[PDB]
C-alpha cells in the first residue's frame, strides 16, 4: 500500500552552478574535426540547478514543474535513484509515463496511474535484498509498455564519497519524449562536480502526453520493519532555454566540447567566428540587446 | 591568407539552405519529383 | 561518367502489416487515437490497390512517385475515424474542433494522410455512437499529442459538477447513420509519419539489391538516398544511431551499409583542370590538352 | 462549433491559425446560396 513518511525535513532546495553539462547530440549525422553552429534547447552553460537529497531525515521526492524539458543529474553510490515519472496532473485523471529500474529491468509504462504520494523502492541493509513496494496504487489506460533485456543491478548501502554522476536530458516534443543519457565515474563528496560530457540518444518515446511535472523515485532503507530510513544520494534539476551552441566534433566524431553563444560577449564574439581560440585586439559584437 | 579563406568560405557556403528544404541536391533529387525539385534546385541556384 | 548502378537496401524479407493497420477490424475515436510502430518490413503499397480505395491521399515532405524507391524511418500509423465534414482538418495548419482538441499535426508534417469513406462498416441504420471527440478545452492540443481525460467543463475555468448550469461533459458522441449525408459520414484515417535520408531505416520500398562495386565511378542508391560517386572502404567509426556522414558542405561523404554494415566513403567522380591550346580554328582544327 | 459544420472552408490573406489573434477592419458578410458544383466558382481566378 501507500506509505507516507512522517517527520520529513522540507527540501532546502539548495542552489549550485551546471558548469558546461547538459549538451547532447542534436541529430544522427556523423561528423568529425568539424565546428557546428546549432539553435536548439540546451542548458545554458552555468545555469542555477537545484538539489534534493537523501540523507538523515531529509527524503527529497517533491513534485517539481517540466516546464520546457530538464537536465537531471544524479550523483550517488548506492543506486538510490531508480526512475521518474512524468505528468500533469501527477494522478489518476489524465495520462502519465513511469520510468525506472526495478533491480532486474528497464520499466517503461504510460497508463492512468494512482500515483503514490510518497512513491519508493524499498531495500534491506541487512542483506541487500530489495522487498517488494508500491509506485503507484492502480492503473487502467495503459497506451505504450516498454520491458528492456534482464539484468542484476547491485543492491546494497556503500560506504565512501559518491562515485557514479548519471546524467539525463529529458524533452516533450512532437509527441515524443526524447531520453538522452550518460555516465562519469566521480569521487565528490558533495555537490555537482564540474565537467563537460556529451549525452547521447537512448531513447525516442512516442507518448503523445502532456508533461508539466515529474517527481523523481528513490529508494528508502528502512532500518526495522515499521521505520523508514535512508541512505546517501543526490539530484540536481536544470531547465533548458532555446540558445545557440557551438559544438566540436573530434576526429572520432565525439563531441568534446561547446560554446553557449548567449553565456557573456566572449562566447558571442567566438560563435560568430566559428573558431574557440581568439586573437588578440577588438572586435565588434552584437549590439546591446535587450 | 585570404586567397585560402575567399576559396574556403565559398567551399563552406555550400552547407547554406537559400529557402529551399535541403542543401543537399541528392537529398532533394531523391524525395521530390521533377516539378517539386525544380522550384528548390532553382533557388539553390540562385543562392550559389 | 558513370557506368554501372549500385542499389544497397537491408535484409528485409517481410511485407509491411498492411492488413493489420488499413483493414483492421476497429478504429479508435480520434480523440483517442493510437499510434503503432512499424520496422523491418517492405512497403510494396501496390499490394494496397487491390483491397482499398483512398478519396483522400496527401503526402508532404515527398512526392508520391518516390515512394517506391525509398527508405523509411521511425515509421509510425495513428489512426482513428472522423466526419466526412472533419477529413479537411487532417492537415497542416488547420482549424477546427478536430485540430484544436483532437488531433493536431506539426507544420513540418512529414508522411502521408489517406482517408477513406467507411459508410457501409462504421454506420447503422439506429445510429452508431460509438466514436467520440473533445468538443471543449481551456486551450489547444500541441502536435501529435493526446488528451484522454474525461473531467467536467466550464467555461470560467473552474472545479465543476455536471448537473449545474455551467457544467458541461467535454466529449461529444458522433451520431453516424446510414441515411445521413456525405459530409456525416464515417471516415477513417490512417497518418503515416517517419523521416527519410538521416538515420537508419528498416522500412524499405520494393527494390532489388546488388552487389558491391568499389573503386569505380557508379550511380548508388544507399537506403533512398541515391547519387554518383566512387566507393571506397572507410576509417570513420560510426555510432549504432548513425547511418550517414556530412562534411563541412552538407555533402554526404560516407555512409554504412546496410547489409555488411560496413562504413564506406563517397567521393566525386569528377575532378581535375583541363586545358585546350589551339592555334587558331583558322588556322587548324588540332589542338594539344 | 456547436451548431454549424462546414463542407468547405478556405482563408486568403491570413492563417486560419491566426484568427483569434487578430482584429479585423470593415468587415462584411457576404450570403447566398448555390450548387454543389459550383462552390468551387466561389473563389479567386475563377471561370464558369
Ligand atoms: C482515482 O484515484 C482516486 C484517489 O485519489 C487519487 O489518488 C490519491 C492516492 C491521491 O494521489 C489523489 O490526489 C488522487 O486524486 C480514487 O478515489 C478514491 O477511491 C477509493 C476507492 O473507491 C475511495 O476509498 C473509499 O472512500 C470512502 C471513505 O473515504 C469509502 O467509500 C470507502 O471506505 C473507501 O475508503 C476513496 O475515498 C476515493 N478518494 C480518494 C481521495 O482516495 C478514484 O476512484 C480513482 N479513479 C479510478 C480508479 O477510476
Ligand atoms: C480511461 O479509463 C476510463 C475509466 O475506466 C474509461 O472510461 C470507461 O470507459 C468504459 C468503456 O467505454 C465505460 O463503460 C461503458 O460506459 C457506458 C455506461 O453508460 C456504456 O457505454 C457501457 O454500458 C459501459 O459501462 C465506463 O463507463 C467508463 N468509465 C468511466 C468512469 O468513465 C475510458 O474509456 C478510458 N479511456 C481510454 C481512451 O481508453
Ligand atoms: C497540460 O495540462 C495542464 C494541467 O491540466 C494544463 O494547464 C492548464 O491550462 C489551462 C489553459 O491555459 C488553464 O485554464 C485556464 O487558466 C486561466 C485561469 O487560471 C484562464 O486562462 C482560464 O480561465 C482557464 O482556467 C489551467 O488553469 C491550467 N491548469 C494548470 C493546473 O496549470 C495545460 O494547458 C496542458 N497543456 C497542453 C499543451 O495541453
Ligand atoms: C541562483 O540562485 C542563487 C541563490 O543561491 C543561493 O545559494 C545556494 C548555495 C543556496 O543556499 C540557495 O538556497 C541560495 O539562494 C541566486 O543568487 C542570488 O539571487 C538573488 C535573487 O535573484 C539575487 O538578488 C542575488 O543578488 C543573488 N546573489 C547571491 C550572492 O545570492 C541567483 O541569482 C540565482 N540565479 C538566477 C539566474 O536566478
Ligand atoms: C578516438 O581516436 C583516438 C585517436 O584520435 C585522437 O584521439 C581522439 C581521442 C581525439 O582527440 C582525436 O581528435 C585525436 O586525433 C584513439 O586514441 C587511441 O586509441 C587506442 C585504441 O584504438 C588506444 O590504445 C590509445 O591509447 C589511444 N590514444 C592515442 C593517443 O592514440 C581512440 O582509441 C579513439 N576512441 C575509441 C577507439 O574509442
Ligand atoms: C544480409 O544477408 C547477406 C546475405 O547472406 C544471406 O545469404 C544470401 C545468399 C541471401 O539469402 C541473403 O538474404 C542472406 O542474408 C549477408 O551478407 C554476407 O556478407 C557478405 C559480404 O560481406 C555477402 O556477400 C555474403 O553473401 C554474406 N555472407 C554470409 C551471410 O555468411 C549480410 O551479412 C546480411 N546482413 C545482415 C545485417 O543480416
Ligand atoms: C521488473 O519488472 C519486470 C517487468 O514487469 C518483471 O518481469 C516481468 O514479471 C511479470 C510478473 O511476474 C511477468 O509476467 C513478465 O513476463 C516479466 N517480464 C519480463 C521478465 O520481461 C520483473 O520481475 C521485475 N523485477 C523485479 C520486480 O524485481
Ligand atoms: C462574425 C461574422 C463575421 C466574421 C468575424 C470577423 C472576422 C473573421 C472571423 C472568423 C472566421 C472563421 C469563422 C468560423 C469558421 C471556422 C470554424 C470551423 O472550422 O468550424
Ligand atoms: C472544344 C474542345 C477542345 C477545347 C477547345 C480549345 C481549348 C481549350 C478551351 C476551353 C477550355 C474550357 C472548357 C470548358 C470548361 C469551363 C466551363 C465551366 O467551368 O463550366
Ligand atoms: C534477505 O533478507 C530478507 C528480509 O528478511 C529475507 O526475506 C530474505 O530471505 C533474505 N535472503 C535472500 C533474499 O536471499
Ligand atoms: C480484412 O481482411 C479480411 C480477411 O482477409 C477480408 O475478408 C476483408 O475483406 C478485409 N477487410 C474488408 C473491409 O473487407
Ligand atoms: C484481387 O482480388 C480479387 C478479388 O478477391 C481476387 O480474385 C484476385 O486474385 C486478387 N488479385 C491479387 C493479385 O491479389
Ligand atoms: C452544445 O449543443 C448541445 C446540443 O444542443 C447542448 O446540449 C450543449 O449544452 C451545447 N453546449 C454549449 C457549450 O453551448
Amino acid at each position: 500500500k501507500c506509505l507516507d513518511f512522517d517527520d520529513r525535513t522540507p527540501p532546502a532546495n539548495t542552489q549550485f552552478l551546471s558548469s558546461h553539462r547538459g549538451v547532447y547530440y542534436p541529430d544522427d549525422i556523423f561528423r568529425s574535426n568539424v565546428l557546428h553552429l546549432v539553435q536548439d534547447h540546451f542548458l545554458p552553460f552555468d545555469s542555477n540547478v537545484t538539489r534534493f537529497i537523501t540523507f538523515g531525515l531529509n527524503f527529497d521526492n517533491p513534485i517539481i514543474p517540466f516546464k520546457d524539458g530538464i537536465y537531471f543529474a544524479a550523483t550517488e553510490k548506492s543506486n538510490v535513484i531508480r526512475g521518474w515519472v512524468f505528468g500533469s496532473t501527477m494522478n489518476n485523471k489524465s495520462q502519465s509515463v513511469i520510468i525506472m529500474n526495478n533491480s532486474t529491468n528497464l520499466v517503461i509504462r504510460a497508463c492512468n496511474f494512482e500515483l503514490c504520494d510518497n512513491p519508493f523502492f524499498v531495500v534491506l541493509k541487512s542483506n541487500n535484498t530489495q522487498i517488494p513496494s508500491y509506485i503507484f496504487n492502480n492503473a487502467f489506460n495503459c497506451t505504450f509498455e516498454y520491458v528492456s533485456k534482464d539484468f542484476n543491478l547491485d543492491l546494497g548501502e556503500k560506504p565512501g564519497n559518491f562515485k557514479d554522476l548519471r546524467e539525463f536530458v529529458f524533452r516533450n516534443k512532437d509527441g515524443f519524449l526524447h531520453v538522452y543519457s550518460g555516465y562519469q565515474p566521480i569521487s565528490a563528496a558533495s555537490g555537482l562536480p564540474t565537467g563537460f560530457n556529451a549525452l547521447k540518444p537512448i531513447f525516442k518515446l512516442p507518448l503523445g502526453i502532456n508533461i508539466t511535472n515529474f517527481r523523481t523515485l528513490l529508494t528508502a532503507f528502512p532500518p526495522r520493519p515499521d521505520y523508514w530510513g535512508t541512505s546517501a544520494a543526490a539530484y540536481f534539476v536544470g531547465y533548458l532555454k532555446p540558445t545557440t551552441f557551438m559544438l566540436k566534433y573530434d576526429e572520432n566524431g565525439t563531441i568534446t566540447d561547446a560554446v553557449d553563444c548567449s553565456q557573456n560577449p566572449l562566447a558571442e564574439l567566438k560563435c560568430s567566428v566559428k573558431s574557440f581560440e581568439i586573437d588578440k585586439g577588438i572586435y565588434q559584437t552584437s549590439n546591446f540587446r535587450v | 591568407n585570404q586567397n585560402a579563406q575567399a576559396l574556403n568560405t565559398l567551399v563552406k557556403q555550400l552547407s547554406s539552405n537559400f529557402g529551399a528544404i535541403s542543401s543537399v541536391l541528392n537529398d532533394i533529387l531523391s524525395r521530390l519529383d521533377k516539378v517539386e525539385a525544380e522550384v528548390q534546385i532553382d533557388r539553390l541556384i540562385t543562392g550559389r | 561518367a558513370p557506368s554501372k548502378e549500385v542499389v544497397r537496401f537491408p535484409n528485409i524479407t517481410n511485407l509491411c502489416p498492411f492488413g493489420e493497420v488499413f483493414n483492421a477490424t476497429t478504429f479508435p475515436s480520434v480523440y483517442a487515437w493510437e499510434r503503432k510502430r512499424i520496422s523491418n518490413c517492405v512497403a510494396d503499397y501496390s499490394v494496397l490497390y487491390n483491397s482499398t480505395s483512398f478519396s483522400t491521399f496527401k503526402c508532404y515532405g515527398v512526392s508520391a512517385t518516390k515512394l517506391n524507391d525509398l527508405c523509411f524511418s521511425n515509421v509510425y500509423a495513428d489512426s482513428f475515424v472522423v466526419k466526412g465534414d472533419d477529413v479537411r482538418q487532417i492537415a497542416p495548419g488547420q482549424t477546427g474542433v478536430i485540430a484544436d482538441y483532437n488531433y493536431k499535426l506539426p507544420d513540418d508534417f512529414t508522411g502521408c494522410v489517406l482517408a477513406w469513406n467507411t459508410r457501409n462498416i462504421d454506420a447503422t441504420q439506429t445510429g452508431n455512437y460509438n466514436y467520440k471527440y473533445r468538443s471543449l478545452r481551456h486551450g489547444k492540443l500541441r502536435p501529435f499529442e493526446r488528451d484522454i481525460s474525461n473531467v467536467p467543463f466550464s467555461p470560467d475555468g473552474k472545479p465543476c459538477t455536471p448537473p449545474a448550469f455551467n457544467c458541461y461533459w467535454p466529449l461529444n458522441d458522433y451520431g453516424f447513420y446510414i441515411t445521413n449525408g456525405i459530409g456525416y459520414q464515417p471516415y477513417r484515417v490512417v497518418v503515416l509519419s517517419f523521416e527519410l535520408l538521416n538515420a537508419p531505416a528498416t522500412v524499405c520500398g520494393p527494390k532489388l539489391s546488388t552487389d558491391l562495386i568499389k573503386n569505380q565511378c557508379v550511380n548508388f542508391n544507399f537506403n533512398g538516398l541515391t547519387g554518383t560517386g566512387v566507393l571506397t572502404p572507410s576509417s570513420k567509426r560510426f555510432q549504432p544511431f548513425q547511418q550517414f556522414g556530412r562534411d563541412v558542405s552538407d555533402f554526404t561523404d560516407s555512409v554504412r551499409d546496410p547489409k555488411t554494415s560496413e562504413i564506406l566513403d563517397i567521393s566525386p567522380c569528377s575532378f581535375g583542370g583541363v586545358s585546350v591550346i589551339t592555334p587558331g580554328t583558322n588556322t587548324s582544327s588540332e589542338v594539344a590538352v
